[PDB]
């Protein structure tokens, strides 16, 4: 069916929407939000020199009519989620957000009550607009280029003014062997600082629960779950995490999770591995000895 | 000057895998129902809008009449008034069009505030959806918002860090969490106080919904049959931790 890839020109997101649309058709379109070259052989691409969807206008819609496109992919980004819903809305079209998984006969996958529930979904009658979650799906290998034929943006709604990366220290969360996590339980800032040893003693990275953003002890990117990053390392530390199920659904593919909680009934005990019931301020430092 | 906040209740959303069943591809009815999370968070900054703007905040809801009592949790907090649309529809086209209905008998609304997702939906949908039906700019995953000349200075939080922000004019911002949103707790003696505060309901309105259909719901279970090593003596504990992982092959 007649496809149109909505992205940035990151080869890993564009490469994800790649595979997706694969399970539709042969040959989907692109158009690429702000600049950058375009990686992969399409039909057609497009480019907008803005990322922000309020600063569109109706050119991008009216030309997805024109075309007769079915099918919208864009990413579960601020960028992707800043268009998909208002697009879907200019074109009558049913939205689904946050897709998980696509079977062969195109049932689409979502989850519902805080990642503990799996919804299937069956089109009826497109133009459909989906938002695909990331690191769901395999990014396809972009070869070759593809150039862009610039396309009008509407009125300026909103500027950027500033662009600011979160401060980097270490191998990035989503690409660490080992995480160590904390949450709640580890009581304030300073208390963070024996995670971060051994985190670094281990080539690793430190995560964090939403509710060790929310104190202030780490900051938002740090946030691992549903609504934070989605990681798989080989061995996955939870320290004084209960084991939400939002927090939950950033680990499906971490392969050894081990516990450390005071609490025996914790939910993060029928994910983990391996659990120590007990005093994280006990456990890390002897296992930091240990390790020295 | 108004601020609108979209709220919903749901169903408990820290119940664990382990205690939770569908009746009907939904949440059965024994869990307790609250406001979801990224809502609080929402309706927290339009508290603190209120506070700094003397703005009137006023709250908007799609659901049921019996969760107007979890609603006025908002009003204690310090919102002015609860505006609740009665549906039952869980479409965000349908939910969209009823939240315009009501947001259009508000007269001048200069700002409308929504979770970034909702706590039983998982979707951040319905704030999008809103403002294409209002056409006004969408702003997802706000954190911060300052009224200045001319719009809203806003701060955004990306995949790689923050976005700063310059709104012209009204717009609809969904909300994400960060320690300055994080709602406040109301004292006993307001949440009594807010059992007198205003209530507006709204019959829901005749409108299209999504040419898509829900095939299942399904619950996975979440059973890893942890290795619990004893840990009455810690250095013992973790030495047994280092040769597992040594045997297992992960360290
Ligand atoms: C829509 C939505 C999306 C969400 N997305 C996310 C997400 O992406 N990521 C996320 O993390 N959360 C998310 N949440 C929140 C999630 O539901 C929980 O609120 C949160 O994960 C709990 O944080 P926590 O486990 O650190 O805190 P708590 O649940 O308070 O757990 C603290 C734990 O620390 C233990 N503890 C205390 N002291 C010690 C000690 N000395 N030693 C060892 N253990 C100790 C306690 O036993 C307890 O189990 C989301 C919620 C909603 C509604
Ligand atoms: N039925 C509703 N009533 C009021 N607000 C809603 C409703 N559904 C969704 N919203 C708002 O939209 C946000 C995102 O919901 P969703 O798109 O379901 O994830 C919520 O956090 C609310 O702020």
């Amino acid at each position: 069916m007649k496809t149109l890839i909505i992205e940035t020109a990151n080869a890993k997101i564009l490469g994800e929407l790649v595979t997706v649309s694969r399970l539709f058709g042969q040959a989907p379109d692109v158009v690429v939000l702000g600049s950058g070259e375009l990686q992969g052989s399409y039909g057609k691409a497009y480019r907008l020199s803005d990322t922000l969807g309020a600063n569109l206008g109706s050119s991008l819609s009216d030309l997805i009519k024109r075309e007769r496109y079915e099918l919208i992919l864009l990413s579960t980004t601020a960028i992707g989620s800043g268009l998909a819903g208002p697009l879907a809305v200019s074109l009558g079209a049913p939205i689904l957000s946050e897709v998980t998984a696509i079977s062969p006969d195109l049932t689409i996958e979502r989850s519902l009550y805080g990642s503990k529930a799996v919804a299937r979904y069956k089109l009826e009658s497109g133009p459909l607009v989906l938002t695909i979650k990331r690191k769901y799906f395999e990014a396809a290998t972009l070869e070759g280029t593809t150039a862009t034929e610039e396309l009008p943006v509407g009125p300026q709604k909103i500027t950027l003014l500033e662009e600011i990366e979160e401060e980097r220290t270490g191998i990035p969360l989503e690409d660490a062997e080992v995480v160590v996590t904390g949450g709640r339980g580890i009581g304030s800032g300073d208390n963070f600082s024996i995670l971060k040893e051994i985190a670094g003693m281990l080539n690793g990275a430190v995560g964090a629960s939403r509710g060790a953003v929310d104190e202030g002890w780490m900051p938002p990117g740090a946030q691992i779950g549903q609504t934070g990053k989605i990681v798989a390392p080989t061995v996955y530390f939870a320290v004084g995490v209960s084991g939400a199920s939002q927090h939950l659904a950033g680990i499906s593919n971490a392969k050894c999770v081990i516990a450390i909680n005071k609490d025996n009934e914790a939910n993060i005990f029928k994910r983990a591995r391996f659990g120590i019931v007990g005093d994280y301020k006990k456990a890390v430092p002897a296992l930091i000895n240990a390790l020295k | 000057m108004q601020i609108v906040v979209l709220a919903k209740v749901v169903p408990d959303y820290e119940v664990p895998s382990a205690d939770f069943e569908l009746v009907g591809n939904r949440a059965h009815p024994r869990y307790t129902r609250m406001i979801g999370l990224y809502d609080e968070n929402a309706v927290e900054l339009g508290v603190q809008l209120k506070e700094k703007l003397g703005a009137d905040l006023t709250v908007v809801s799609y659901g049921r009449n019996d969760d107007v009592q979890f609603l006025r949790k908002a009003l204690a907090m310090g919102a002015d008034k609860v505006v609740l649309v009665e549906g039952d529809s869980d479409d965000p086209y349908v939910i969209a069009a009823n939240l315009k209905d009501a947001i259009d008998r508000q007269g001048t609304v200069d700002l409308i505030l929504a979770g970034r997702q909702s706590s039983d939906m998982d979707r951040g949908v319905v704030p999008g959806v809103l403002a294409g039906m209002l056409d006004l700019p969408f702003v997802p995953q706000a954190c911060s918002v300052e009224s200045v000349d001319g719009g809203w200075k806003i701060s955004q939080i990306t995949e790689t860090g923050k976005r700063l922000l310059k709104l012209s004019g009204k717009g609809v911002l969904s909300i994400t969490s960060v320690p300055e949103n994080v709602p406040r707790i109301p004292a006993v003696k307001a949440i009594f106080a807010a059992k007198k505060k205003p209530v507006e309901k709204l019959p829901e309105i005749g409108t299209g919904k999504m040419a898509v259909s829900e095939l299942s719901v399904s619950i996975p279970k979440v059973e890893s049959n942890c290795e619990l090593i004893p840990a009455e003596d810690m250095d013992d504990a973790v030495r047994v931790l280092l040769r597992r992982l040594k045997e297992e092959r992960y360290l």
